RNA sequence: GUUACAGACUUAAGCAGUGGAGCAUGUUAUUUAAUUCGAUAAUCCACGACUAACCUUACCAUAUUUUGAAUAUUAUAAUAAUUAUAAUUAUUAUAUUACAGGCGUUACAUUGUUGUCUUUAGUUCGUGCUGCAAAGUUUUAGAUUAAGUUCAUAAACGAACAAAACUCCAUAUAUAUAAUUUUAAUUAUAUAUAAUUUUAUAUUAUUUAAUAUAAAGAAAGGAAUUAAGACAAAUCAUAAUGAUCCUUAUAAUAUGGGUAAUAGACGUGCUAUAAUAAAAUGAUAAUAAAAUUAUAUAAAAUAUAUUUAAUUAUAUUUAAUUAA
């Protein structure tokens, strides 16, 4: 009815898109635990959606088996031990796995997820770093400087058009920049 | 809420008789009045064998049944080696025995979970389902024999006060 | 009934929310900095103290906050402002976190043991005992100086009395 | 500006509602440390035409809060009958859930596309150069003591070793080296931080490699590979090694493609 | 056949017809059965958090009662708090009751209390809580205009405020007022109407799908699928619980000055069965696997001169 | 638990403006007063 | 469906346009878009989320989970009124309901529904009077179960009178209402000489009570048992003498006296018709 | 200390037991400085107590604490945080009373909760009608069901708490997801659909209802829920509170002892009294499920008991994982 609903709205209304996996280089897997479903499933869906945009090829909520912590108790405060009541608690577990991403993008995703987290859901992340066999923390000061430069590049304000800002993050950046911080090691 | 069964039966009787009027002689008015009161297939694989999964107690049996001469392999080994009790073997055979097709079909069973007798029963169940695909006309016969029924008999849990499911601890009067 | 004011997401807004343990070197430095800020009692997880309220500038992060053994009640110490606030930022902590430096203790040599005790077999036994202790203490987590003291006590280089202080 | 309530001197020229809002803000921000102001009072007096209150009365109210109001002036209306203008508890909870859902939908629509700006193509490190995989774990909201756990894991054939040295390395590894999958892994939880633990693991690996490449008066050519731990592990697990016999297959008995004429007609592309 | 297949693939709607689901306006999230909405991987930490939450609840209860120069003691009733533990942040929340444009110019005691919760820049209660949890806390009060919309509040209020009306015996007027809170709603009629509305909605969506249709299961554009479906029409009809159908309130204990014995006194109104679940696709669900979702039960036990007593309340909400 | 937790004492420290009422304490005080009145108050403690 | 930028700007605000463009860039034109059956992310109605709703979205300045504001900034400093009132129409009234002497009017309305009686007449001209107001009980297995019994004469003061009894386990007001209802259902035209007294000296037995009611000269008032008096006031009898013998059970008096009025009385005209004679009233003829 | 019918683990079959033996455990009694207190017909007796060495413990002996665990009031003094050498606050110290504290006594003062009647089918409200009325009818003449659930009949017509149903587990099917190295896809988990099963031919009794037969189906259970009332049933020893009593003691801490004493008795169990039943052995390790492992689970392997070795038990030392 002459009202152009763009593609993002359409995507929201439908199921979440998933990018295909080029190589099986499991970068990170994220397990989501909760004592119920509805929130957890929603959260997983949201994670998938954000992963799509950050192009991360996320697989999807593979349900790992639910736990069951049972506990029985005599109903009465005193005696009547023949009458007993049970209690249970189901730890519902879902798995996400990111498949191909440059670390920074993955970090951003994870940071975004934890920012807009839901009520009942706990989270655990296993990150995987394919490093070479031999390593060196000898050529140090230069490597530190490079790392600082990379950080600066990452956290640069491109256009201040009322974007999201954090005071703590700004402070951290300022600390990283400082001469005292550079001095630390030597 | 004021509708009674007897009233409904009467209504049905009235409708049915009207409907029964020979379709050629029926009217438009009658039909208008009566208008108010109206209202996946299994196949063989690439290699020509019918997969089927059966269950009993804790057991699960995925069974590949194929048209080659009748030999058995339960869980990657010989039938007499796996099932020591002859009863279990007889049970397994029974779907092929109700049909005259023991010797016709090669069977490759793969079980998991439960104990031996339950596993054998699950295999049998799977085999019947597999057979049903080869000839759908025998399905009714298999059902009659009592092989197509999934045996529901599930182990009852231990209830709190009771020792086992039903076994209660001793009662005393004095 | 109003327009949705879209504030754009940025890496800076998602800073703080970065994982505390992430492989990257850049991330590690950031995490360390965040930890140092937390130690300093910077306003993270809370609204800041500025020059508006004067009397009610209270904090709960005192030297022994959620702890019993120091005999007191809840101590409402005054917070600094955002100006006039120091950050701890210690070198040892940096070494632990950013780089992967660890102390490992020192293995006690036989010569040191010979200084105290006379017989050779006894010295060798003492050395063995010290070695055994060392690996166990490496495995355990306690405290840099305290652990070293314990190790010394176990060896016999220091007496039992130095623990009870 | 945001810092406006703090300065009562500036707001006389504003509208009355706005002035009231500023006053309320001021009262809120410094609750116990509130201290009346002349300019603020004047503003409040000016506003008085907005909400029907006399000039003396407003001033009195400003001076004395609830006591003044009481002086200026009730029946209990707790069980007054329902006028149908407010949802119950469950209802309100359901509404809140729905609000949350809507918020998340909005985020998905307009913030996640923005997030796609910060997007990089995968820069793969080759398995030839980067065989080792240090896996780190992090519990997000919590402070688990397993966050320190780091796990190195390498295929032994991917390590740059000669055949004699490789065998020696495997022998040294003992339980850490699995032989079915040619994989050697080890985890360290000894140190406080994760990075420390990773460094320690790396150092161990390096030491192991150095030992493997020694060969001076220590070969280990005549100590066969101990595979007891691996067989124990295999026993603990179950196996599905068996397969369908290949000579039992019947491709001739398989269901042939059934001729669908309308589908064929349709397929003009 | 293709069209039918496409429909089957896309056939979803709000539950409650006779391909459907219970939407977030049609049932409670089971997380809203518990009061500490949390999962942590270290269970010790989780336990510590739930202890903290419980302690904060008591503190909040204590705060809720104010004084005004020893003249008036306005006892603000509050619900049991519900603590939402996201990864980022805690959020505490509670429902509360409080009993001409002259009050634009002074802050009420209740207002001041509410301001203290989040608005006092450095000094606020949320800030102080944040030290106990190591994450940003947000207390949200929600005002209820009636006493009987929340069960806990209803029971609590009667326990605290209306002592005199039942201490010797339930006064007649008070009992009458309790009886005639709600206007005796035909719950059967309402449930049936709701079901009919749901059916109509389903038909509308189906009709739209048909219109669009005139191996891939994509229909037309969103505007044409949800042709007549809007925020003005659907949400409020779909909203499940809205109408206090039936309620029971029990006073129990030593509520008799002459008598030494106890006195169970029960007021009953409406009905506690729900007829939306009886003849439709929507099914009843059980909170903590023992309380029908629609029900909400609570009690509060104030001490008297004679000794202890309590006040059970139980509402139904269609 | 965490021994440093907010108490009613502090709710006077943090928010002096709001005249709070601890109900249980008040009740206890009233009971004590009643006991004193009807000759059932606590006996005066020995010092020695 | 990939729309142009200008078209988007026409319908959508300037803030979200960039985000839309990005979404278009990322998501291809050839897209399947599956329907997630096992979980529903989006709502059951179509909505472009550009407009924040007052009721159905979170209130902007209010604090909550998913606040997206600083710990200092929360624009909400008055908690006297409710924050999020109900959208569109203020009410949530079901179909066929309404918002809240009155009791008498309600009775009259109910009578009009049940038995087609004029409500206005019931409200105005009829005036009621309780005669007996017992509390009454039954020994049930649960226990002694009390019940409020009323007995309430109603009557237009022009010879139209009715007795009625009613009962409620709940408090006496309900019982009285029921009695009133019953009375109005049982309205009855009593005959009376000169619109002031009964015709003859009646002597009537109702169960226990033996009634004796003498006629009266005008001005001589009601000189009878209190129940009888009450009934007469409602039934328009100005002048009456009489005395109750045997039982003086209030209820039975009330029942007996109206029965006597309706039944024991004969109007002069009726008597004349029966006998075929003139039956003159001498005083009337005289003109006093 | 009454009629009459109907019901089920009531009885009857049947299978295994108790009652005899020894041991375990609870109880009794008696003993003891103390054997802490309660539960003590069904509805106590491996019950409160899902672990009594110390602790827990409440009991006893001997020691030693006296505003003590709190809250408030009134004063002196000391330290630390914040500000631009002073001050504001927060705390601590020493005291100062009101008190705090009490597993002391009364569940025959209470709360909440529980047991038994009870998953038994009962327990009541509007309007109408009957009776002067308290009341009755509804809520039953029949019958049937597991059933106040239902059809037949009826001055009744509707309506609630129970019943049933929705619920959970388990089952069958479908869809989704899992790059089939966290794999068990023979799986797990979200979302549906499915039955309190349906249809037809006959044979008995009166359009239906039981039996039988047939064809259609994976279609067959368990759990939770145990109403009103009653038993002054159980609990003041989960906890709280009324009244009452103790306040250098009936409150508080330590060291040891006791709760484990033993004539007879009473329950619950365990192990037995041998061949339709016991023991050795069984590594291409016959076949499970459910659940636990950051107050840990402890693999392989070495050493000793033990000439081979395996088994079993310890020690040595921690590989792996905080977990499909
Ligand atoms: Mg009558
Ligand atoms: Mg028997
Ligand atoms: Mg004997
Ligand atoms: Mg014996
Ligand atoms: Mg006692
Ligand atoms: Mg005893
Ligand atoms: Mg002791
Ligand atoms: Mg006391
Ligand atoms: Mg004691
Ligand atoms: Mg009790
Ligand atoms: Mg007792
Ligand atoms: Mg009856
Ligand atoms: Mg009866
Ligand atoms: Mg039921
Ligand atoms: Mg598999
Ligand atoms: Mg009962
Ligand atoms: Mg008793
Ligand atoms: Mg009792
Ligand atoms: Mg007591
Ligand atoms: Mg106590
Ligand atoms: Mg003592
Ligand atoms: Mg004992
Ligand atoms: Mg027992
Ligand atoms: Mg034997
Ligand atoms: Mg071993």
């Amino acid at each position: 009815s002459t009202r152009p609903y763009p593609v993002n709205v359409e995507a929201v209304y439908y199921a979440p898109l998933k990018l295909p996996i080029k190589y099986g280089d499991l970068v990170a897997d994220i397990q989501l635990r909760s004592y119920d479903n509805e929130n957890l499933d929603f959260y997983s869906d949201f994670i998938l959606r954000t992963g799509y945009y950050l192009g991360i090829p996320l697989t999807g909520p593979k349900p790992l088996p639910t736990r069951r912590e049972r506990w029985t108790v005599i109903k009465s405060p005193f005696v009547h031990a023949k009458s007993k009541e049970n209690f249970e608690r189901h730890t519902h577990k879902r798995l996400i796995r990111a498949w191909d991403t440059n670390p920074e993008v993955l970090q951003m995703l994870i940071a975004y997820i934890t920012k807009h987290s839901m009520a009942g859901v706990g989270m655990k992340c296993n990150f995987f770093q394919r490093s070479e066999i031999s390593l060196d923390l000898g050529s140090d000061a230069n490597g530190l400087e490079k790392s600082l430069s990379n950080i600066d590049e990452l956290y640069s304000l491109r256009n201040d058009d009322k974007a999201q800002t954090s005071a703590v993050g700004q402070k951290v950046l300022e600390l990283l920049d400082s001469p005292d911080f550079k001095k630390h090691l030597e | 809420t004021k509708l009674k069964p007897t009233q409904y039966t009467q209504l049905l009787y009235m409708l049915n008789k009207l409907h029964n009027i020979d379709p050629q002689l029926t009217n438009d008015e009658i039909t208008s009045e009566l208008s108010q009161y109206y209202k996946k297939i299994k196949t063989l694989d690439e290699f020509g064998r019918s997969i089927a999964v059966g269950k009993r107690k804790s057991s699960t049996a995925k069974v590949f049944v194929v048209r080659g001469t009748g030999e058995i392999l339960v869980n990657g080994r010989q039938l007499n080696d796996y099932f020591l009790k002859m009863k279990d073997r007889e049970s397994i055979m029974y779907p092929l025995q109700v049909i005259e097709s023991v010797g016709k079909y090669n069977i490759f069973a793969t079980t998991s979970g439960g104990g031996p007798t339950g596993q054998a029963e699950s295999i049998m169940h799977a085999i019947a389902k597999a057979l049903v695909v080869f000839n759908p006309l025998l399905k009714s016969r298999l059902h009659k024999a009592g092989v197509l029924t999934r045996d529901y008999r599930h182990v009852e849990r231990k209830k709190p006060g009771k020792k086992k499911a039903r076994k209660m601890p001793t009662w005393v009067k004095r | 009934s109003s327009e949705y004011v879209l504030e754009e997401p940025t890496p800076l807004s998602l800073l703080e929310y970065t994982p505390q343990v992430f492989p990257t070197k850049e991330s590690r430095l950031v995490n360390f900095t965040l930890d140092s800020l937390k130690k300093s009692n910077y306003p993270i997880y809370r609204s800041p103290n500025l020059g508006i309220l004067k009397v009610h500038d209270f904090t709960l992060n005192t030297p022994n906050f959620g702890k019993y053994t120091p005999g007191s009640s809840l101590i409402f110490a005054k917070e600094p402002q955002l100006q006039n606030l120091l950050i701890e930022e210690d070198p040892e902590d940096f070494h632990r976190q950013v780089t992967g430096e660890y102390q490992l203790l020192k293995p006690y040599v036989k010569k040191d043991f010979e200084k105290l005790t006379k017989s050779k077999d006894t010295v060798s036994k003492l050395v063995q005992n010290s070695q055994v202790v060392r690996l166990s203490l490496q495995s355990v987590v306690m405290g840099s100086e305290e652990k070293k003291l314990v190790y010394d006590v176990c060896s016999g280089m220091k007496p039992i009395s130095e623990l009870q202080q | 500006s945001a810092d406006l309530y703090m300065h009562p001197e500036k707001w006389k020229g504003l509208p009355p509602q706005r002035i009231l809002e500023l006053y309320w803000e001021r009262m809120a921000r410094l609750g116990s440390e509130y201290k009346p102001n002349k300019d603020e009072l004047n503003a409040l007096l000016t506003t008085s035409e907005y909400s029907n209150v006399p000039v003396n009365d407003i001033k009195k109210l400003y001076h004395r809060g609830e006591q003044g109001a009481i002086d200026i002036k009730n029946r209990d209306n707790s069980l007054r009958p329902f006028m149908f203008d407010e949802l119950p508890s469950q209802a309100q909870e359901l509404v809140a859930q729905h609000r949350e859902q809507r918020f998340y939908n909005r985020l998905a629509a307009y913030e996640l596309p923005l997030l796609a700006q910060y997007r990089q193509e995968y820069k793969r490190p080759s398995p030839e150069s980067h065989p080792v995989t240090y896996r780190y774990t992090s519990y997000v909201g919590e402070e688990h003591p397993n966050s320190r756990k780091v796990v190195l894991s390498v295929k032994t054939k991917e390590l740059g070793l000669e055949e004699k040295s490789l065998h020696k390395f495997r022998i040294l590894a003992r339980s850490r080296y699995d032989h079915t999958t040619d994989i050697f892994k080890m985890s360290s939880d000894k140190f406080e931080h994760a990075s420390q633990n990773a460094r320690y693991l790396h150092d161990i690996l390096q030491r192991l490699l150095a030992e493997s490449k020694d060969l001076t008066e220590d070969d280990f050519s005549d100590v066969p590979l101990d595979t007891r731990h691996t067989i124990a592990k295999s026993l603990r697990k179950k196996k599905r090694d068996y397969e369908f016999p290949e000579h039992w297959k019947r491709p001739e008995d398989a269901p042939k493609k059934k001729f669908d004429i309308v589908d064929q007609l349709l397929s003009t592309l | 056949n293709n069209m039918k297949r496409m429909l089957n693939n896309n056939n979803m709607n709000p539950a409650g017809a006779n391909g459907n689901i219970n939407n977030k306006l049609q049932h409670l999230n089971n997380m809203n059965n518990w009061n500490t909405q949390i999962y942590n991987y270290n269970k010790n930490m989780e336990i510590m958090n739930t202890m903290n939450d419980k302690l904060i609840n008591k503190l909040l209860y204590k705060m809720m009662t104010l004084k005004l120069n020893n003249m008036n003691i306005n006892k603000i009733i509050m619900s049991k708090t519900i603590n939402q533990h996201s990864l980022n942040k805690l959020n505490i929340k509670f429902y509360y009751y409080n009993n001409n444009n002259n009050n634009n110019y002074y802050m009420n005691m209740m207002n001041k209390l509410m301001n203290i919760m989040n608005n006092n820049m450095n000094n606020n209660l949320c800030n102080i809580l944040s030290y106990y949890y190591k994450k940003k806390v947000t207390i949200e009060p929600i005002k209820l205009s009636y006493i009987y919309l929340n069960s806990d509040i209803f029971s609590k209020y009667i326990s605290l405020n209306d002592m005199d009306k039942y201490n010797n015996g339930i006064l007649t007027n008070y009992q009458r007022m309790l009886n005639n809170i709600m206007p005796k709603l035909n719950d059967h009629n309402i449930s049936m109407n709701y079901i009919n509305n749901i059916n109509n909605i389903n038909n509308n969506k189906y009709n739209n799908m048909i219109n669009l249709l005139n191996n891939n299961n994509y229909i037309g554009n969103i505007n044409n699928i949800y042709n007549n479906m809007t925020i003005d029409n659907i949400p409020m009809d779909i909203l499940m619980y809205k109408y206090l159908v039936g309620w029971s309130i029990k006073f129990k204990g030593r509520l008799s000055n002459n008598n030494g014995r106890t006195s169970t006194t029960n007021l009953l109104n409406g009905t506690f069965n729900n007829k939306k679940y009886l003849w439709s696709n929507i099914n009843n669900n059980y909170k903590l696997n023992y309380i029908p979702s629609n029900h909400n039960l609570y009690n509060n036990s104030n001490i008297n001169k004679n000794g202890k007593y309590n006040i059970k309340v139980k509402l139904n909400f269609i | 638990g965490n021994p440093d937790i907010l108490k009613f004492r502090h709710l006077k420290t943090l928010y002096p403006d709001i005249e709070f009422v601890d109900l249980e304490e008040q009740y206890r005080l009233s009971m004590v007063e009643a006991k004193k009145r009807r000759g059932k108050g606590a006996p005066k403690k020995m010092k020695k | 469906q990939h729309y142009d930028e200008s078209l988007l700007s026409r319908y959508y605000p300037e803030s979200l346009l960039k985000s839309i463009k990005l979404a278009q860039q990322t998501i291809p034109e050839d897209t399947k878009f599956r329907v997630s059956r096992n979980v529903e992310f989006a709502p059951p109605y179509l909505d472009d989320f550009t407009k924040i709703h007052p009721f159905w979205d979170y209130k902007p300045g209010m604090p909550h989970l998913h606040a997206q504001e600083e710990n200092n900034n929360f624009s909400i400093f008055r908690w006297d009124q409710v924050q999020q009132p109900l959208p569109g129409e203020g009410n949530i009234l079901p179909p066929g309901v309404s918002l809240p002497k009155s009791k008498s009017a309600d009775v009259a309305a109910g009578l009009h529904k049940q038995t087609g009686v004029d409500p206005d007449y019931i409200t105005r001209k009829l005036t009621m009077k309780p005669l007996v107001m017992k509390r009454v009980s039954n020994q049930t297995g649960k226990g002694k179960i009390a019940s409020f019994y009323a007995l309430v004469v109603v009557g237009d003061k022009n010879g139209m009178v009715g007795l009625g009894e009613g009962k409620s386990r709940e408090e006496m007001s309900k019982a009285i209402f029921k009695a009133h209802w019953d009375a109005v259902r049982n309205l009855k035209e009593i005959p009376r000489y000169e619109n002031r007294t009964i015709y003859g000296d009646i002597d009537f037995r109702y169960h226990g009570v033996k009634l004796h009611l003498r006629s009266a000269k005008p001005g001589f008032g009601l000189r009878v048992n209190h129940v009888i008096f009450e009934i007469c006031e409602c039934a328009g009898i100005k002048d009456l003498s009489g005395k109750v013998y045997k039982s003086r059970n209030d209820m039975n008096i009330a029942k007996g006296t109206i029965e006597a009025f309706t039944k024991a009385q004969k109007t002069l005209d009726e008597v004349a018709l029966g006998r075929g004679k003139k039956l003159v009233d001498v005083r009337k003829v005289y003109y006093s």
